[PDB]
RNA sequence: AAACUUUCAACAACGGAUCUCUUGGUUCUCGCAUCGAUGAAGAACGCAGCGAAAUGCGAUACGUAAUGUGAAUUGCAGAAUUCCGUGAAUCAUCGAAUCUUUGAACGCACAUUGCGCCCCUUGGUAUUCCAGGGGGCAUGCCUGUUUGAGCGUCAU
RNA sequence: CGUGGAGGUCAGUGACGAAGCCUAGACCGUAAGGUCGGGUCGAACGGCCUCUAGUGCAGAUCUUGGUGGUAGUAGCAAAUAUUCAAAUGAGAACUUUGAAGACUGAAGUGGGGAAAGGUUCCACGUCAACAGCAGUUGGACGUGGGUUAGUCGAUCCUAAGAGAUGGGGAAGCUCCGUUUCAAAGGCCUGAUUUUAUGCAGGCCACCAUCGAAAGGGAAUCCGGUUAAGAUUCCGGAACCUGG
RNA sequence: AUAUUGGCGAGAGACCGAUAGCGAACAAGUACAGUGAUGGAAAGAUGAAAAGAACUUUGAAAAGAGAGUGAAAAAGUACGUGAAAUUGUUGAAAGGGAAGGGCAUUUGAUCAGACA
C-alpha cells in the first residue's frame, strides 16, 4: 500500500508534470546562463598569480 | 613655498582638522526650540517671569 | 496644501506605505463609490468593498457590465466580479482584476458592523 | 616540492567549530577561537575590524528579546489584561 | 521498514531525539498496550531518530499496525 | 560618505606584470580579486574630492542692498511694461498700482476671494496659471518637485483676517504684508515686475 | 569521517535537507523574483568546510 | 475546533483530558498525513493543544500569584519585568526623601508664586 | 569573370549602452532614552498541508492568549453563510504565556549531544542497585542569622 | 557651442506618438554644434533670461563589462589492446549480455580500514548542462530508500603537556604557578531512627580538571539474511559487570 | 544651556539615479576563497491584465511552421527600448607586394530648387 508519491503531492500542489518538466529546465537554463557568466569575468583575474618563480634563469 | 610678495600667512592645518569641524546648520532649527522652551517654561511658572 | 509636520509629501515614503501595506488597511483603499441611489439612500458617498456586493462599472474596455464581487484579491489591490470573465485560449475562463475605484456599488452586503459604519459616517438605514 | 606535492599532507584540521560563533575558528591545540576567544568572556572586537563588527554585531541576529523593548516603552512598561 | 513488520515482530517508529529506550519501552507499554523485549536505536542522516521496537511473541505486530491505521 | 571607496582593503602589486600599478583587492573566489579600487577611474572607487559638508551654501547680503533692490522691485510693480514683459496678463487693468479695498482683508472663502480678482481683472492671470501645469522634466521629479505652475499676483494686506487663508488654495496667487516683503516673491527668477494687488491700508503704510 | 560526532552529523543533515532544487509553486506567486535555488551545495564543487 | 472563553469554565482535570483526547487524534492524524498527500486538520489540533495549555499554565500562575498576595517576597517569574536598570533604581519613596532641614526649609520659605504689576 | 578582401545601407544575430522609471542610498534637521544573572547580543538545530532560502517562531515551534477592526487567505489543494457573529485574516495592536541545546553562562567538562551529587515522587521484592518525572548544586562581595576556631582576651 | 539639475517665461511640444537609437537623405554655421525628413520605439521633453556644478576624453602597461584576427589553428600521443554477434534505442568505436584476445600478476589495477570527504552507497525515472570526442551510460539531473550493538570503538586512565583555585604580580587586556606560604576532606559503629551525632572517631595531608577512535583497558562466536545494513538484524550457543 | 556617523520614531533635499549612490535598490555582509585572522562580489524593468501561445502539422525530441492572445510578439519568461565593437545573408562598387587621406574633374547613384 503505497497511496503517496512526489509527483502526488506536487499535483495536489498545483503542478502537473508538465509544468514540473517545463519550469524545471528553465530553472536548468538559468543556472547555466549565470555559471556562463562567472566564466566569462573570471578568466581575466584569475591566472594572476602573487609568487610565481619563473624557472629560467640559465 | 615662497612665492611673490604676499603675506606671512599662519594657518593651522596640519592636524586631522577634518574630523573636528562643526557647521552650525542648526542655527535655525534650534533658535525655535530654545523659544519654544522659553514658552513652555512660562507657562509651567504660569505667573512668573 | 499640508499645513502639519507629521505628515508626509514624499513620493518614496508614500509609495513604499502602498505597496507594503497590510491587508488592514488595504480595506480602506480598497473603497469604492457607491451609485446615485444608495448616495439619497443611505446618506453617504462612499465605503469600503465587501464580498457578496452587486456592483456596475463604469470605467474600461468592460463598461456598463454589473456582477457582484466573489473576491477581494487584496494582495493584487483588485476585486473579481461575476458574469465578468474572459475565456482564456483553453475554452476555459478566468474572471477579471477590477480596481473598485472603477466600480459602483449598487446593492449593498449589509450586515451589523456594516449598519454601524453608516449610521457613524452620517448615514441611515 | 613545496607545492603540489607538499599539498597532499594537509589531511589534519588545526580549526574546528566555536560554540560561540559557530565557525571554524576552534584552534584545538590552544583553545581559543581566532574570530571570538571563547573561554574569554569577552568577544574580540578590535575597531581596526571594523567590517568585521558589522558582521557579528547586534542586528545580524534574531534579536528575540531587544526588539520588543521598544514596543514595550512606548507603552510605559505596562502590565495586566488590556481591556473588556 | 513494513516486511520486518511480517518477518520478525517488529516495529518501526520515528521517535524524538531526546529518547533513551527505556522512556520508547514505557511508551510503547501506555500507548499500544503491549510488552517489548528488545529495542535498537539510531539516528537517521536527516537528524531523525529511528527505533526497531521487537514485541514479545504472545503479541503480533500485524494487529498492532492494522489497529494503528497503517498495517 | 566618507568612508566611501575606502572600505576596501587593497594595495598596489608593483612593476614586474603586464597590469597597472593601481590598488588591487587581493583573496578569490569572487570577481572583485583584483579589482582595481580606491581611484576616481575605479569602479568601486571613490570620486574625484568628495562633496563635502562644509561648502557655502547660505551666502550673506548687506542689508542695504537687500532693501534697495526690495524697493527697485516694488517701483517695478508700477511700470506696465515690465509687468507684461515678465509674462503678466494685464492687458486690460485701469491703472497698474492696483489698489484694491480693505475689506479684502476680511474675506474668508477662496470663492469670494476668487470673485473679487475676477472683477479687478486678474481672471487672465489665473487662468494662466491653471492652464501652465505641465509636468516637470528630469530627475527633480522623484525628487518632490514633479510640477511647474506659472507665477500668479501678489496680495498685499496689513492686516489679516482670512484673506491669507482664502487664497492659500488657488494655484500662484501668493499674499503678503507690507512689512515683511520678499524679493523673491517680487523678483523671481531676477525678472523685475510683478502684478501687485495693494489694499489701501497697505499702500498708506508703505509711506 | 565513519567515526564521527553528532555535532557535525548534524551539520550534514541540515546540508542533505538543503541540497534540493526549488518548489515549482514558489514561482506562480505573484511579485515572486525568485527563478532558482541559488545557494545549492555538491561535494564535486563545494566543500562545506566544518 | 476549541475555544478559550469555553475552557476557562472548565477545570484542571477535564482540560487534561482534552489534551489526551486531543493528542490521540494528533496522533491518529499524522498516520493519515502517510497515506493521504495533505491532512490540514492537522494545524487546528496543534493549536487546540496549545489553546489548551495556555489556560492551563494560566489558571496556575494566578494561583500562586493568590497564594503569594501580600508576602513580601514572590517568585522572579511573577514579578515585573521592567528593565534591569528600573528594578536596581531608586524607589519612589526613597528618592523622594529629605533631611529635616531640608522639609523645614521647604514648609517656611516655598517658592512663592508672584507677578509684575502693581 | 566567380570565390576572397574591403566600404556603405536594409534585415537578422552577439552584446546590453542610451532614454524613461525607482518600495533603495546618502546628507541635513527635529524629538526620544529603552539591553542583560527575572539570564542579553550572537550562534547551532528545528518548526509550515505542499518551502531551499529570506522573514517569523521555539517541541504550545511562519506561532498560543488578550484587545481592536470586522469577512478573508490565495500559487494549489483543503476547509466556510462560523458571515445581523464572542467573529475570517501570512491583519493591526500587544499588557498574558511558552521560550529546545547554548552563550557573560552558573554542578564538573566539552574536538565528548561525556560524567556526577542533593530533595520529593513513581515503578521494578529496594534507606543502599536500575530507570523515569519534577526541582536544585558557580564564583567574588554586602547586610543579617546559625554553627564554630583561637591562653588574642575579660570576669567567675 | 554643448551636458546634468535649479528659479522665471513661451497660458511651449506630446499617446493624432515625448525621449532615445539608425539613416554614403537635406539645410545652417569657419568650427564646437544645431535643425529637418524617413524608419524604429513607446511617455515624458524643450526654446529664451539667469543660477549652479560630481559638466565635454583617443590615450594614463587607466577601471569594469563585452568582443575580435590569431584559428576551425596548436592540439586532445605516458600507463602493451582491442575485436565479433545480438538486445535496447531516433541514433551505439564507447551502454548491457554472451563469445574471443589480453593485463594487473598476492610490496596487485584485489579485499578492508585510519585521516579527510559527506550520502558520493542502492533503486526507479532521465540526458538541457558536466564527463575537454560521443553517450541510450555515469561518482552527473530529479525523486526516494538506506547505517539497528550490554560484548567493536568513544566514554574511563594517565603520558609529553595544557589549565583553573588559594596566592603573588600587573595601569590593564591578563601573566606566573599546579601544590604551592590555604583553616583546602570524607568513612563506619554504640547514640542501638532524637540518626543527631553530646562523647564516639581512627586513619596520610593526599588535594581540581583536560589530555590517545594506533598506548593501558571487563565481557562474543558460528551460520543465514538485504536492492543498499550487520562481530550490531534472525536462529542457536556463550560471557562480563552491577543488583 | 552643551555633545551625539550609534539605537527608536519622524520630516525634508538646487544630492546619486542601478559601472552612480552604503559593499548591498534583488534570498548582501549573501554566494565564494582562505587553516585562520580576514577578504568579499555580480545580479533591477514582459505586459494594463498571463490573456504565458488552445488546436493542426513535419520531427525521436528540443524545436520549427501555421493558428491564436494582445493595442504591439518589431513585448514569447534567453522578454521595456535594444547603440557600438564583432558577425551572417542580400544589393551596389572596387581590387597586379597594403588600405585609408588632400586638390581637381569624368562616369554611376542620389538630392535639389524649380524662377511654376
Ligand atoms: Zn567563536
Amino acid at each position: 500500500r503505497r497511496t503517496i508519491t512526489a509527483a502526488d503531492r506536487r499535483m495536489v500542489s498545483g503542478v502537473t508534470e508538465k509544468q514540473y518538466k517545463k519550469g524545471m529546465k528553465k530553472m536548468q537554463q538559468l543556472e547555466k546562463n549565470a555559471i556562463n557568466t562567472q566564466i566569462r569575468r573570471e578568466i581575466k583575474r584569475v591566472n594572476f598569480q602573487t609568487h610565481y618563480r619563473d624557472e629560467l634563469l640559465q | 613655498a615662497i612665492s611673490k610678495n604676499l603675506p606671512i600667512l599662519k594657518n593651522h592645518f596640519r592636524k586631522h582638522w577634518q574630523e573636528r569641524v562643526k557647521v552650525h546648520f542648526d542655527q535655525a532649527g534650534k533658535k525655535v526650540s530654545r523659544r519654544n522652551a522659553r514658552a513652555t517654561r512660562a507657562a509651567k511658572i504660569a505667573p512668573r517671569p | 496644501a499640508k499645513q502639519s509636520l507629521d505628515v508626509s509629501s514624499d513620493r518614496r515614503k508614500a509609495r513604499k506605505a502602498y505597496f507594503t501595506a497590510p491587508s488592514s488597511q488595504r480595506r480602506v483603499l480598497l473603497s469604492a463609490p457607491l451609485s446615485k441611489e444608495l448616495r439619497a439612500q443611505y446618506g453617504i458617498k462612499a465605503l469600503p468593498i465587501r464580498r457578496d456586493d452587486e456592483v456596475l462599472v463604469v470605467r474600461g474596455s468592460k463598461k456598463g457590465q454589473e456582477g457582484k464581487i466573489s473576491s477581494v484579491y487584496r494582495l493584487k489591490f483588485a476585486v473579481q466580479v461575476d458574469k465578468v470573465t474572459k475565456e482564456k485560449v483553453n475554452g476555459a475562463s478566468v474572471p477579471i482584476n477590477l480596481h473598485p475605484s472603477k466600480l459602483v456599488i449598487t446593492k449593498l452586503h449589509l450586515d451589523k458592523d456594516r449598519k454601524a459604519l453608516i449610521q457613524r459616517k452620517g448615514g441611515k438605514l | 616540492g613545496k607545492g603540489t606535492p607538499s599539498f597532499g599532507k594537509r589531511h589534519n584540521k588545526s580549526h574546528t567549530l566555536c560554540n560561540r560563533c559557530g565557525r571554524r575558528s576552534f584552534h584545538v591545540q590552544k583553545k581559543t577561537c581566532s574570530s571570538c576567544g571563547y573561554p574569554a568572556a569577552k568577544t574580540r572586537s578590535y575597531n581596526w575590524g571594523a567590517k568585521a563588527k558589522r558582521r557579528h554585531t547586534t542586528g545580524t541576529g534574531r534579536m528575540r528579546y531587544l526588539k520588543h523593548v521598544s514596543r514595550r516603552f512606548k507603552n510605559g512598561f505596562q502590565t495586566g489584561s488590556a481591556s473588556k | 521498514a513494513m516486511k520486518k513488520v511480517e518477518d520478525g515482530n517488529i516495529l518501526v517508529f520515528q521517535v524524538s531525539m531526546k529518547a533513551n529506550k527505556y522512556q520508547i519501552k514505557k511508551a510503547v507499554k501506555e500507548l499500544y498496550e503491549v510488552d517489548v523485549l528488545k529495542v535498537n536505536t539510531l539516528v537517521r542522516p536527516n537528524g531523525t531518530k529511528k527505533a526497531y521496537v521487537r514485541l514479545t511473541a504472545d503479541y503480533d505486530a500485524l494487529d498492532i499496525a492494522n489497529r494503528i491505521g497503517y498495517i | 560618505s566618507e568612508k566611501a571607496g575606502h572600505q576596501t582593503s587593497a594595495e598596489s602589486w608593483g612593476t614586474g606584470r603586464a597590469v597597472a600599478r593601481i590598488p588591487r583587492v587581493g583573496g578569490g573566489g569572487t570577481g572583485r580579486s583584483g579589482q582595481g579600487a580606491f581611484g576616481n577611474m575605479c569602479r568601486g572607487g571613490r570620486m574625484f574630492a568628495p562633496t563635502k559638508t562644509w561648502r557655502k551654501w547660505n551666502v550673506k547680503v548687506n542689508h542695504n542692498e537687500k532693501r534697495y533692490a526690495t524697493a527697485s522691485a516694488i517701483a517695478a510693480t508700477a511700470v506696465a511694461s515690465l509687468v507684461l514683459a515678465r509674462g503678466h496678463r494685464v492687458e486690460k487693468i485701469p491703472e497698474i498700482p492696483l489698489v484694491v479695498s480693505t475689506d479684502l482683508e476680511s474675506i474668508q472663502k477662496t470663492k469670494e476671494a476668487v470673485a473679487a480678482l475676477k472683477a479687478v481683472g486678474a481672471h487672465s492671470d489665473l487662468l494662466k496659471v491653471l492652464k501652465s501645469k505641465k509636468l516637470r522634466a528630469g530627475k527633480g521629479k522623484y525628487r518632490n518637485r514633479r510640477w511647474t505652475q506659472r507665477r500668479g499676483p501678489l496680495v498685499v494686506y496689513a492686516e489679516d483676517n482670512g484673506i491669507v487663508k482664502a487664497l492659500r488654495n488657488v494655484p500662484g496667487v501668493e499674499t503678503a504684508n507690507v512689512a515683511s516683503l520678499n524679493l523673491l516673491q517680487l523678483a523671481p527668477g531676477a525678472h523685475l515686475g510683478r502684478f501687485v494687488i495693494w489694499t489701501e491700508a497697505a499702500f498708506t503704510k508703505l509711506d | 569521517a565513519a567515526q564521527k560526532s553528532f555535532r557535525i552529523k548534524q551539520k550534514m543533515a541540515k546540508a542533505k535537507k538543503q541540497n534540493r532544487p526549488l518548489p515549482q509553486w514558489i514561482r506562480l506567486r505573484t511579485n515572486n523574483t525568485i527563478r532558482y535555488n541559488a545557494k545549492r551545495r555538491n561535494w564535486r564543487r563545494t566543500k562545506m568546510n566544518i | 475546533g476549541v475555544k478559550a472563553y469555553e475552557l476557562r469554565t472548565k477545570s484542571k482535570e477535564q482540560l487534561a483530558s482534552q489534551l489526551v483526547d486531543l493528542k490521540k487524534e494528533l496522533a491518529e492524524l499524522k498516520v493519515q498525513k502517510l497515506s493521504r498527500p495533505s491532512l490540514p486538520k492537522i494545524k487546528t489540533v496543534r493549536k487546540s493543544i496549545a489553546c489548551v495549555l495556555t489556560v492551563i499554565n494560566e489558571q496556575q500562575r494566578e494561583a500562586v500569584r493568590q497564594l503569594y498576595k501580600g508576602k513580601k517576597y514572590q517568585p522572579k517569574d511573577l514579578r515585573a519585568k521592567k528593565t534591569r536598570a528600573l528594578r536596581r533604581a531608586l524607589t519612589k519613596f526613597e528618592a523622594s526623601q529629605v533631611t529635616e532641614k531640608q522639609r523645614k526649609k521647604q514648609i517656611a520659605f516655598p517658592q512663592r508664586k508672584y507677578a509684575i504689576k502693581a
